[PDB]
RNA sequence: CGCGACCUCAGAUCAGACGUGGCGACCCGCUGAAUUUAAGCAUAUUAGUCAGCGGAGGAAAAGAAACUAACCAGGAUUCCCUCAGUAACGGCGAGUGAACAGGGAAGAGCCCAGCGCCGAAUCCCCGCCCCGCGGCGGGGCGCGGGAAAUGUGGCGUACGGAAGACCCACUCCCCGGCGCCGGGGGGCCCAAGUCCUUCUGAUCGAGGCCCAGCCCGUGGACGGUGUGAGGCCGGUAGCGGCCCCCGGCGCGCCGGGCCCGGGUCUUCCCGGAGUCGGGUUGCUUGGGAAUGCAGCCCAAAGCGGGUGGUAAACUCCAUCUAAGGCUAAAUACCGGCACGAGACCGAUAGUCAACAAGUACCGUAAGGGAAAGUUGAAAAGAACUUUGAAGAGAGAGUUCAAGAGGGCGUGAAACCGUUAAGAGGUAAACGGGUGGGGUCCGCGCAGUCCGCCCGGAGGAUUCAACCCGGCGGCGCGGUCCGGCCGUGCCGGCGGGGCGGAUCUCCCGCUCCC
RNA sequence: GCGGGGGACCGCCCCCCGGCCGGCGACCGGCCGCCGCCGGGCGCAUUUCCACCGCGGCGGUGCGCCGCGACCGGCUCCGG
RNA sequence: CGGCGGCGAUGUCGGCUACCCACCCGACCCGUCUUGAAACACGGACCAAGGAGUCUAACACGUGCGCGAGUCGGGGGCUACGAAAGCCGCCGUGGCGCAAUGAAGGUGAAGGCCGGCGGCGCGCCGCCGGCCGAGGUGGGAUCCCGAGGCCUUCCAGUCCGCCGAGGGCGCACCACCGGCCCGUCUCGCCCGCCGCGCCGGGGAGGUGGAGCACGAGCGCACGUGUUAGGACCCGAA
RNA sequence: GUCGUCCGACCUGGGUAUAGGGGCGAAAGACUAAUCGAACCAUCUAGUAGCUGGUUCCCUCCAAAGUUUCCCUCAGGAUA
RNA sequence: GCAGUCGGCAGAGCGAGAAAGAGAGUGGCGCGGACGCUACGCCGCGACGAGUAGGAGGGCCGCUGCGGUGAGCCUUGAAGCCUAGGGCGCGGGCCCGGGUGGAGCCGCCGCAGGUGCAGAUCUUGGUGGUAGUAGCAAAUAUUCAAACGAGAACUUUGAAGGCCGAAGUGGAGAAGGGUUCCAUGUGAACAGCAGUUGAACAUGGGUCAGUCGGUCCUGAGAGAUGGGCGAGCGCCGUUCCGAAGGGACGGGCG
RNA sequence: CAGCGAAACCACAGCCAAGGGAACGGGCUUGGCGGAAUCAGCGGGGAAAGAAGACCCUGUUGAGCUUGACUCUAGUCUGG
RNA sequence: CGACUCUUAGCGGUGGAUCACUCGGCUCGUGCGUCGAUGAAGAACGCAGCUAGCUGCGAGAAUUAAUGUGAAUUGCAGGUUGAUCAUCGACACUUCGAACGCACUUGCGGCCCCGGGUUCCUCCCGGGGCUACGCCUGUCUGAGCGUCGCU
């Protein structure tokens, strides 16, 4: 029964909710395990950056967010084509690839192309056989000054 | 303070592990300190006791400077029996009373080759600690 | 408690008739547990009233400004000699209460250097009081892994750990804290302000960047400044007997007019 | 007729393998209620829930768009926060109820069929030899047998692909064996008081340990030991030690494989059907003129099809490319193996189960299902004497204690026996008020000190005042000397950090000869 | 032209100074003065300080228990 | 009271209470439902131990704390007790708040004075400029000014403090009147241009709104109340 | 004790068949393991109850209602 | 009402019917003085005090556990429990003395709750009165002597008197029970008195088959494969939508 | 009588008359009065025990059965 | 007075509360994440010098071997060149059970081989190895008025 002036409430507790209650007492355990998996990954890919491959600049859709740019899934094949990077060697030198993504405008295409050309300028590539350097591989000075990068690779700013 | 997350400090777990310990772990629990002269001779503080150590009782009713050999190491009630450490029943027969080896000072070991091997191992690990500290 | 506790029987009430009290009772069998009062908080066996669930709200979030407020207030109280003595720390011979020892002692390794440092800083009497307060706890905490209780000695607060934690951690009552990670639970134990603190020098100097002055915000926090005093002169006696108030007071009526 | 192909179908204790069944906390596929709520009840809700059935794995399922969107567009799946108790559904009542965008955790993609070309270039099995031989694999020889043209393998898959011609450009990936160099299990160990007194049944208690303020302390977690232990013992701490074992990780050798690309132009090629879609029926959904699924009927097309949350026609546009397949991580885990912990419970509690507990016992059966911890420090568990047929006593003995005697720590109350005292025909009991008697208590029983002054004898190297030294408190001592501090300010031939939606010489990058 | 670097400006903060002002009672030193206390001297008993005595006085508090009286004041009930 | 008395060591003093007994007066057995219980209403032979408004979520209001036109890291990440605590700001995504109204398309919270010009017939009915500018009335805690005055032989004569007729600014708040915003209705004249349109904007008067009219919210904690959950505990056919 | 029947629709053992909205019934709603106008076991399930019963320490302060209106309302709510 | 304890830096006022200043300037010896004030405290006046349902406040009331604290208590005796002892508080309750007990416990500030019992035909356990009461009465019946034995109404033996009366109170089997069968010992517990006895308890023993039964057969029926159905575990079906014969004599050949 | 030895039930209990009272008291008021502990009987009383009235009514509680109740459905008839 | 009854105290019984202990739970979290026709899960029956239960084990039966360990086990007996414990990788592992020759009685077979028997010629007895369903690849024997070809 209702009393005087108050809200009409509809609590969704008419099912047997107490079997499927998910407590979070393993929250710092999940956080601590995710942290150790992150440092294990970072230790495994030792000079490659810890967060992962480079992600492109994408405009969010759906007018609430279309002023904001963010990181997309991968560089699109025409962006790699204009940057002159093979779409199978991109994922080997650390470039995210999205085959599914179209371009509709020139400027986002060119901004991600310049991002690719800004990333290959920073890329220090170790030779494939360690006692024999090859044609496009980085020189022994940037090999000795290679470090593991933290955070997103060249993070995206508004 | 213990920091190892695999070693328990739970009272009931420690008590269960102590009172259900198998006999070769019981031997290590039933360990007696050596004498001051035996400490300066072998550089060993503590040793598991055997069926032939000449020992002294230093705590209890049967304490004193008298020396008796261990005659039985009764691992199931965690006690040992020493020679003149006895009491008489109603009927006049003497029985041996149980003494815990922590209240027992060893003044003469049964030196077996196993015992000498254990004594050398304990002395060497103690000296590794002493020469690691500096 | 387990949610199956006391509900692991089949039990029907006998209904009316039978001259018994209408509670559910155990079915059949030749044993003691037969017609013997199964469900309900009032029976032997059976679940308790309102069985405790795991999803009680165990955890309480406090606002970040209030958590820094309490750290500020506990630190501020740990510099007044009356409040720490009312907390019971034996400081009647320490040479200054915000007791800052120089930064060499963060590089300690052995416990004997720590003990000699406390003895020469006259804070060893607090550890001796902690030793005197070592005793067994009254009650079921002894059977619940909390056999021994003891009071708190000082809190050594440091900037960088060059072995001071291992050199001090075997002395009872001493809590080690980094200035970047100051704990209100360890800086006001029991909710009572007045914990004795022994600072190191760089630890002491980083306080004006961790929490700020009033003119400058906190350099090591995002947006935090020191809280503001609701009154600035708290010397009520000095306020009241100052001439400005006394010229405006009326004459006091100090005379007892009984019946 | 007979012989031989092939196809289809049998038989075999033919040769070699594989499945069944269990567990089931988590997961997948079906099937699927009613109690309940609506203050009745039938749609609804409960609930795609319980029960039932099938199938797994260490995760499963899902998963690389026949997608979201309408934006300046995003970009597999899964999970978290928010979206949001919202859009929407609903006897529009009760109630139910998502999705996209956004921020994160994680992050990885790929393969067929089809279309094409390559002397089927492909696969399986038996025989011999050599190796390796406890995951049955590698090399070679078989005018050895089958499979397969009713299509195996190589290239190749919608992000396009292939071939030819022209250019540009390197010879290093991986398999099978093998030896050589520098995390995991298990075992054994590693500091310091039994120091001097003293309490005690026993001390681990209490006091002391000087001029090293007993000793160690990277160890003062815990447990055991006759109360209570950092130092008696096991342990604890430590980038502490040693010995095996199993890996992972590098280099080296033999044999075998693979003898491979990017760009430009030209010429060709390109797709999954009783499936989509329509009607209807039934279930399902927030999906409302039908979200998904399924039955039945109809039944496709290729500048086509699907979607674009209101049925339909015309016309633009956008977005994918269905009817084939694989895929870790984040995610889940009340079963299991091994652990750790606790502001939990403390034997009518906490699991049914602290103990010979899913036991004893009950029911034909499916099933149901208890009660029950504690002598003591140590059995030292009462020898011997005596009564009695004996149980049971009386002595004696052990123990600190039997006032702890083998269902024995503590030993309450109900109830009972006995002793003591008091009482007694309106059942007892009670409230108020006294009185009497007991039990003890007040260790009551010639009763209080305190301050000042007077007197009396007594004692004291003793008061005031002055000298020295130390300590403390208090005119800025108007305007004594110097410092420090200001949620004070002004000045600057000042020397710096931080911030700002305040303005304006070099480098990278993009068109332009 | 883009993005980034450089510079200037502005604000706030920190540190050198030069100057007022305030506080040192959440925060001082030095000397000078006054006081108080402690110690050591000198002082030496009509002073001072101890302990006893009187059934001492003064002022406070209570009497061991059982009692009684006196007046004062308040409230009452009466009576002459 | 600056008044007295008596009794005391093995039989007496005190002990309101506490054990028993005696007597007078009072006095029916509790719990419960009920207009009404001592009831010929039900439960209760006795004793011990157990035994019933909890927790989660939401909302409301009140109160406490912090910050405040903002607030909040709860999810994620970085660095024995500690599974804690500290930090992140180019982790404020996001929630709630700062804006409402309409079914929706949608729209969305003061205006007046001056200089210039019966077009009409904004003297009325727009735009060029400047200025002033967020309403008023009544009450209203506080506060402000002050005709005069608060004595010590008596006239002055100054400063400070206090009191004060009367007059003021008026907090919060209340009541009323205007004003502004969205829906809708009625009347009526204009203003705009890239497209002069079945276009767009404006005014006056009412009226519907959970609005504005110089914020008050957010987070946390506590308390009560109402619910959804086994829901204070036991109970069906 | 007295009774019905006691060569026939007779009595009886063992084996077998039918199982819960089902069986079986010379029919009484009888029987179906002391259970039958729907057996027994476990679960859904701590099913719901406007209806009975109970609901645990002290002191202090304040202190009611059985009336209005609406309700498949009359042993109950909402509202004042 | 009280911060006014405003002291040789002194001057000790502010109850008094009547708005305000115990205001300030300048001209005309002996070293003294109760208490107070946990300001959440203390003090003073006046009025008042019923209470169900219900609401609120204060609890130096109580339980358990946690965080602080008491240089706390404790084997020269903790908790618990008993008490004709002493007391305190309006009360919840608490403190102390005695005794028992034999190892832990409590005060204060906060925190948390599975936190206070006379009831619920409450749950579990224990104990009363009833009460040495009801009762040990269905089927005719026992008596004498002896033995053993600590002990005899009841065991055994003898004698007597009786009953079942061949549809038995006899001799044997089925099913079922499972060692109850047999011998010896015991008399604690049980056999509703007893017991020297037992189907009790404890020690040892005991069941021998070609022909006796099972085994084999088929009955009423149960039930696979085939087949069919079924989401499925599976179900129907039993000669039915089956290539259902693995057998034998003779002949030939090795 | 010897041996053995329960259970139901129980607020406290147990002599009456009248009164009032929840309209038939063992208790209360007013009277009558009242004397240990007991045995065998007995059936007036304890509105005696036995079992949360089965009759009646209420509940927005059911179930068995019926039909011209409401809404469905197996089967069956008929069409495509 | 006594007996009986009531009350209180002391002592003693009955009873097992309270308290103090706690090799047990409950809850949370971490790591691993493994059964079976080579016979699992489960069940039955046995196994110790005295052994009923529990536990351990399987006719090698409270355990065998190997390694680590290093002198016990213990309720009573008896008897370091390795006792006892732990680890467990070697070996073994009765009957049933998916349970597997057919059945469920401990019933009945069949094939092959070995030993007694025989004098392999059968019998008989003992022992060993096989004998279930479905299904895959392959092999062999075949079936068909299925489709052909050849003579
Ligand atoms: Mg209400
Ligand atoms: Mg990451
Ligand atoms: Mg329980
Ligand atoms: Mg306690
Ligand atoms: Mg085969
Ligand atoms: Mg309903
Ligand atoms: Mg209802
Ligand atoms: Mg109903
Ligand atoms: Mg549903
Ligand atoms: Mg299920
Ligand atoms: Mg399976
Ligand atoms: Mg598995
Ligand atoms: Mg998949
Ligand atoms: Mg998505
Ligand atoms: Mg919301
Ligand atoms: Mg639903
Ligand atoms: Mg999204
Ligand atoms: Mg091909
Ligand atoms: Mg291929
Ligand atoms: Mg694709
Ligand atoms: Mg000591
Ligand atoms: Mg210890
Ligand atoms: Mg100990
Ligand atoms: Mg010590
Ligand atoms: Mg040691
Ligand atoms: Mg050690
Ligand atoms: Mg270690
Ligand atoms: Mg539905
Ligand atoms: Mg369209
Ligand atoms: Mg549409
Ligand atoms: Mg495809
Ligand atoms: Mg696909
Ligand atoms: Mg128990
Ligand atoms: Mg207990
Ligand atoms: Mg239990
Ligand atoms: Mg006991
Ligand atoms: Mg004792
Ligand atoms: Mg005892
Ligand atoms: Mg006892
Ligand atoms: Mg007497
Ligand atoms: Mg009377
Ligand atoms: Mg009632
Ligand atoms: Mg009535
Ligand atoms: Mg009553
Ligand atoms: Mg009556
Ligand atoms: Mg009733
Ligand atoms: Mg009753
Ligand atoms: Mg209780
Ligand atoms: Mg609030
Ligand atoms: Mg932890
Ligand atoms: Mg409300
Ligand atoms: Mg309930
Ligand atoms: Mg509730
Ligand atoms: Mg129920
Ligand atoms: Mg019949
Ligand atoms: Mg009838
Ligand atoms: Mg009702
Ligand atoms: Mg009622
Ligand atoms: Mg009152
Ligand atoms: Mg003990
Ligand atoms: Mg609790
Ligand atoms: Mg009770
Ligand atoms: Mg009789
Ligand atoms: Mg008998
Ligand atoms: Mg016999
Ligand atoms: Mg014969
Ligand atoms: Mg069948
Ligand atoms: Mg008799
Ligand atoms: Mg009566
Ligand atoms: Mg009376
Ligand atoms: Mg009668
Ligand atoms: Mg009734
Ligand atoms: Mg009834
Ligand atoms: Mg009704
Ligand atoms: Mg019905
Ligand atoms: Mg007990
Ligand atoms: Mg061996
Ligand atoms: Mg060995
Ligand atoms: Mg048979």
């Amino acid at each position: 029964a209702p009393s005087r002036n108050g809200m009409i409430l509809k609590p969704h507790f008419h099912k047997d909710w107490q079997r499927r209650v998910a407590t979070w007492f393993n929250q710092p355990a999940r956080k601590i395990r995710r942290r150790k998996a992150r440092q294990a990954r970072a230790r495994r890919i030792a000079p490659r950056p810890a967060a992962g491959p480079i992600r492109p600049i994408v405009r969010c859709p759906t007018v609430r967010y279309h002023t904001k740019v963010r990181a997309g899934r991968g560089f699109s094949l025409e962006e790699l084509r204009v940057a002159g990077i093979h779409k199978k060697v991109a994922r080997t030198i650390g470039i995210s690839v999205d085959p599914r993504r179209r371009n509709k405008s020139t400027e986002s295409l060119q901004a991600n192309v310049q991002r690719l050309k800004e990333y290959r300028s920073k890329l220090v590539l170790f030779p494939r056989k360690p006692s024999a350097p090859k044609k496009g591989d980085s020189s022994a000075e940037e090999l000795k000054l290679a470090t593991q990068l933290t955070g997103p690779v060249m993070p995206i700013r508004n | 303070m213990k920091f190892n997350p695999f070693v328990t400090s739970d009272r009931s777990k420690n008590r269960k592990r102590h009172f259900n310990a198998p006999s070769h772990i019981r031997r290590k629990i039933m360990s007696s300190p050596l004498s001051k002269e035996l400490r300066q001779k072998y550089n060993v503080r503590s040793m598991p006791i055997r069926k032939d150590d000449e020992v002294q009782v230093v705590r209890g009713h049967y304490k004193g400077q008298q020396i008796g050999k261990v005659v039985q190491v009764y691992r199931k009630k965690y006690v040992i029996y020493i020679e003149r450490v006895q009491r008489e029943k109603a009927n006049g027969t003497t029985v041996h009373v149980g003494i815990h080896p922590s209240k027992v000072v060893i003044t003469r070991l049964k030196l077996d080759k196993d015992r000498k091997k254990i004594l050398e191992r304990k002395a060497k690990s103690r000296q590794v600690g002493k020469e690691k500290g500096k | 408690v387990s949610e199956l506790a006391g509900h692991q029987t089949s039990a029907e009430s006998w209904g009316t008739g039978r001259a018994v009290a209408r509670i559910p009772r155990v079915r059949g069998g030749g044993t003691h547990r037969s017609g013997q009062g199964a469900f309900g908080n009032m029976c032997r066996g059976g679940r308790m009233f309102a069985p405790t669930k795991t999803w009680r709200r165990w955890h309480r979030r406090v606002n970040t400004t209030q958590k820094r407020y309490a750290i500020c207030s506990a630190l501020a109280a740990s510099a007044l000699p009356a409040l720490v003595m009312s907390k019971g720390h034996r400081i009647e011979e320490v040479p200054e209460l915000p007791l800052v020892v120089e930064d060499k002692v963060e590089g300690y390794k052995k416990t004997k250097e720590a003990v000699l440092l406390l003895k020469k800083l006259k804070a060893w009497n607090d550890i001796k009081k902690v030793y005197a307060s070592q005793r067994m706890r009254a009650g079921k905490g002894k059977m619940r892994n909390r056999r021994r209780i003891q009071r708190r000695g000082p809190c050594v607060i440091y900037n960088e750990d060059n072995g001071i934690v291992k050199a001090f951690r075997n002395i009872p009552g001493i809590t080690l804290l980094n200035v970047t990670k100051l704990n209100i639970l360890k800086l006001a134990p029991g909710g009572h302000v007045g914990r004795f603190c022994i600072w190191t020098e760089s630890a002491f100097r980083k306080l004006d960047d961790l929490y700020g002055t009033w003119r400058k915000a906190a350099s090591l926090k995002s947006n935090y400044n020191l809280p503001m005093h609701k009154m600035l002169n708290t010397d009520l006696s000095r306020i009241l007997k100052s001439p400005e108030i006394q010229r405006a007071l009326r004459a006091p009526r100090k005379k007892i007019h009984r019946r």
